[PDB]
């Protein structure tokens, strides 16, 4: 089936820094979603190919990139993403905020 | 036992609003993925929204959107639709659906009505069509709007041989129904009608 | 969004032959597509996903093949309680969309209808009207005329007919007319019949009775 693949799934952020988090899959952009969350609430919301954004560059190259700038102490959590080039998957991520 | 059981089908006025439940368990919901799916009667089916309820990332189709608002709450387990300035069209069977990971819907919800119309409501009135002594008896639903009715035998101790027909839409804006069952000519037979929009019962013995 | 097409709309074929319903898409997807099988007052249920995977539970006699813009499934031994209304579904564009259904109805031997018939009841002609109702119980193919008979004059305008879904293990049918009159327009006439006509019958059966 269609899995994601984690490098890590726990990061280590220092305060102000920034974070790239990464969900890798296997490889049509229009086809593709990609979506990153937290305990409800929604950071990305990505269908029709359009301080937190993506890298589009490395969604060819199969890997969802959640670049978040200045980190703050509520950027603190589990971070989930969901993906899907006809199947699907999803990897579940944990960030804590050091200083 | 993975059970999507709905709720909230029933009869809206158009620009009226609704809001359908769909309570889901037997596995984990915050990492699920539900689906909404609709189906006017006679026709196919339509994809009409998504969500992610870990983030309550939403998705709906052009047809609902600005209208449609679906919600979910991982705690008490459960997504939501509220459908709002609801039209004619929007008349079908509602179904919830989570997503099969590797493809496709997997685990369906027992679907709900939801009727959008002007029409007011009408309980039925059953009436028993009795036997004449294999020999076959059964209860007519007449005059009542809107679907659906649940209609049954013995409180579904009845199974065997059982006929409930589709409600045909009469020239009077109502609804007529029968049920009947085929039944050894040699007792006691109750049909068991319901009608929630009207919020009736009945239970009605059916004598030669 | 994306058109799914399947072809034919409606079939028949009997007891176990090779059912084969195709299933074009609009648009070159590949592989990201399922078939389920929907039954009557029910909701669907998953067959194949991925074009050529069957879920879990499913029976072996279902098949999936394709890829691209063609697919079909594929039933080797067709059965009665496989009559349903198949679709097919892509799911790596979004929307999500389906086909527009493939209603399988099971090719039996012909079987005639029994005919009986129920007078209405004095709890309804209290309230001024009378129902009259006759079933047309298991019984194929589906197709069958049904007239009413008032002191055997035809009667039109005030009947309503409604047929059920293929039986799930018989593969009948089965219809139920029903005549609908005033009190004060039943109690004047004395005779009500049910003429019926069917492949099955020799001749047209007409159950009556009088009051």
């Amino acid at each position: 089936a269609f899995t994601v693949t984690v490098p890590k799934d726990l990061y280590v952020v220092e305060y102000g820094s920034n974070m790239t988090i990464e969900c890798k899959f296997p490889v049509d952009l229009a086809a593709l979603i990609v979506y990153w969350e937290m305990e409800d609430k929604n950071i990305i919301q990505f269908v029709h190919g359009e301080r937190a954004r993506l890298l589009k560059d490395q969604l060819s190259l199969g890997n969802a990139a959640l670049q978040i700038t200045d980190v703050k102490l509520q950027d603190a959590g589990v971070y989930r993403c969901m993906i899907s080039y006809g199947g699907a998957d999803y990897k579940r991520i944990t960030v804590k905020v050091n200083a | 036992e993975v059970q999507l059981v709905e709720s909230g089908g029933g009869l809206v006025q158009p620009g009226g609003s609704l809001r359908l439940s769909c309570a889901a368990s037997g596995f984990t919901f915050s990492d699920s993925w539900i689906h909404w799916v609709r189906q006017a009667p006679g026709k196919g089916l339509e994809w009409v929204a998504w969500i992610s309820p870990y983030g309550g990332s939403t998705y709906y189709a052009d047809s609902v959107k600005g209208r449609f608002t679906i919600s979910a709450d991982t705690s008490k387990n459960t997504a939501y639709l509220q459908m709002n300035s609801l039209r004619a069209e929007d008349t079908a069977v509602y179904y919830c659906a989570r997503r099969h990971w590797p493809g496709g819907f997997d685990y369906w919800g027992q679907g709900t009505l939801v009727t959008v119309s002007a029409a007011s409501t009408k309980g039925p009135s059953v009436f028993p069509l009795a036997p004449s002594s294999t020999a076959a008896l059964g209860c007519l639903v007449k005059d009542y709007f809107p679907e659906p009715v649940t209609v049954s035998w013995n409180s579904g101790a009845l199974t065997s041989g059982v006929h409930t027909f589709p409600a045909v839409l009469q020239s009077s804006g109502l609804y007529s129904l029968s049920s009947v069952v085929t039944v050894p000519s040699s007792q006691t037979y109750i049909c068991n009608v319901n009608h929630k929009p009207s919020n009736t019962k009945v239970d009605k013995k059916v004598e030669p | 969004d994306i058109q799914m097409t399947q072809s034919p709309s409606s079939l028949s074929a009997s007891v176990g032959d090779r059912v084969t319903i195709t299933c074009r898409a609009s648009q070159d997807v590949s592989t990201a597509v399922a078939w389920y099988q929907q039954k009557p007052g029910k909701a669907p249920k998953l067959l194949i996903y991925s074009a050529s995977f069957l879920y879990s539970g499913v029976p072996s006699r279902f098949s999936g093949s394709g890829s691209g813009t063609d697919f079909t499934l594929t039933i080797s031994s067709l059965q009665p309680e496989d009559f349903a209304t198949y679709y097919c579904q892509q799911y790596l564009y979004h929307p999500a969309t389906f086909g527009q259904g493939t209603k399988v109805e099971i090719k039996r031997t012909v079987a005639a209808p029994s005919v009986f018939i129920f007078p209405p009841s004095d709890e309804q002609l209290k309230s001024g009207t009378a129902s009259v109702v006759c079933l047309l119980n298991n019984f194929y193919p589906r197709e069958a005329k049904v007239q009413w008979k008032v002191d055997n004059a035809l009667q039109s305008g005030n009947s309503q007919e409604s047929v059920t879904e293929q039986d799930s293990k018989d593969s009948t049918y089965s219809l139920s007319s029903t005549l609908t009159l005033s009190k004060a327009d039943y109690e004047k006439h004395k005779v009500y019949a049910c003429e019926v006509t069917h492949q099955g019958l020799s001749s047209p059966v007409t159950k009556s009775f009088n009051r």
